[PDB]
């Protein structure tokens, strides 16, 4: 971490780390998204297979999430192709922080679309069968739950590496102060 | 040195590891990279890195969780091609 010049070359592995699991996660971002399209298909005709109500609850703010971390990754993956001590992504950071508010929606609703989703897994025909082959449903559900408590963990292990005369220090600090508060008030 | 020394691991996110070593003075033909749960809950696995590198990325590991890795070393300057004595270190992700 004294040895700046490895602390670069520690930063651009933690940065690419990061890239690899926002992949992933947009992965599974999308394969809840992918069923929307039938379902708000069917549920406007005489055969629904999930109502409109059933279906917002069950997915609230997946295409949100989606479009917030497409933004970042999408920031993110050229400054890592072009890296070196004048690289600066402190803002792409504080911009995700700047959006927990999506979050926290989706975290506060997370328990209704849960059991709502397990109802129509245990009784709906065509819905289990949606839930049985997501590119389970119910495990793609717990993605954002489980990653957002994760945050402060990566911006802690990119901070490692980040050393205070460079600009992007005290951005990605106040991203950690902002994330913590905000898993503070869940 | 003949064998790998001072394996350590140089940063980390939630679910994967850098570890980085001290190459030694032969041609290395092959790095076999061990790990596992310390414990045992799932099993120990390997994969490979050129002979080239002295660093190599673990991911897909559980967070928080103890882990246990191990470098080998296969050069044809060494007798019975891997070397005699492979390292080790724990670590908790």
């Amino acid at each position: 971490e004294l040895d700046l010049e490895k602390g670069l070359e520690m930063r651009k592995w933690v940065l690419s780390g990061i890239l690899a699991s926002e992949e992933t996660y947009l992965s599974h971002l999308e394969a809840l998204l992918l069923p929307m399209k039938p379902l708000k298909a069917a549920a406007t005709t005489s055969q629904p297979v999930l109502t409109s109500q059933q279906i917002e609850t069950i997915f609230f703010k997946v295409p949100e999430l989606y479009e917030i971390h497409k933004e970042f990754y999408d920031g993110l993956f050229p400054r890592v192709q072009q890296w070196s001590h004048q690289q600066r992504v402190g803002d792409l950071f504080q911009k995700l922080a700047s959006q927990l508010g999506v979050y926290r929606a989706f975290v506060d609703n997370y328990g209704v679309a849960m059991e709502m989703a397990e109802k129509c897994c245990q009784a709906n025909a065509q819905f289990a069968e949606i839930s049985e082959n997501l590119r389970s449903l119910e495990t793609l559900l717990y993605k954002p739950v489980d990653r957002v408590t994760r945050s402060t963990l990566v911006l802690h292990d990119l901070l490692k590496h980040t050393p205070a005369s460079h600009p992007d220090h005290p951005l990605l600090q106040d991203a950690l102060r902002i994330s913590q508060n905000f898993l503070s008030s869940i | 040195s003949s064998v790998p020394t001072k394996l350590e691991v140089v940063a980390a996110t939630p679910t994967s590891l850098l570890i980085s070593w001290d190459a030694p003075a032969v041609t290395v033909d092959l790095y076999v990279i061990t790990y596992g749960e310390t414990g045992g809950n799932s099993p120990v696995q390997e994969f490979e890195v050129p002979g080239s590198k002295s660093t190599a990325t673990i991911s897909g590991l559980k967070p928080g969780v103890d882990y246990t890795i191990t470098v080998y070393a296969g050069s044809y300057a060494y007798e019975y091609y891997w070397g005699p004595s492979p390292i080790s270190i724990n670590y908790r992700t």
